[PDB]
């Protein structure tokens, strides 16, 4: 889960993306990848 | 840091520096996670 129910976490976003990376397990991170749509990568890129 | 950017693995691209303050990192999935009185990180020379 991220936090707030509408969008990324309000206080510290990009914390919900990094624990996603570390929730998957070590053997599957050798070749893993994110899957988003265009407008979600926009919401990720707006994180400042 | 205080500015809100990452200390370890400077940017949101290219994570896992493979050095925690100059020393290797072993991701042993059997240590406790962050609890109230947990010991989640152990640093030491386990060769001795």
């Amino acid at each position: 889960a991220t936090g707030a129910a509408g969008d990324f976490a309000a206080v510290n976003a990009s914390d919900a993306v990094v624990d996603l990376v570390y929730a998957l397990g070590a053997e599957y991170r050798a070749n893993a990848s994110f899957v988003m749509n265009s407008k979600t990568a926009g919401a990720v890129r707006k994180m400042k | 840091d205080a500015d809100g950017r990452f200390l370890w693995a400077d940017s949101l691209a290219a994570g896992e520096p493979a050095r925690l303050m100059g020393y290797p990192v072993l991701i042993a999935e059997d240590m406790p996670d962050i609890a109230a009185n947990a010991y989640a990180i152990a640093f030491g020379d386990f060769g001795n």
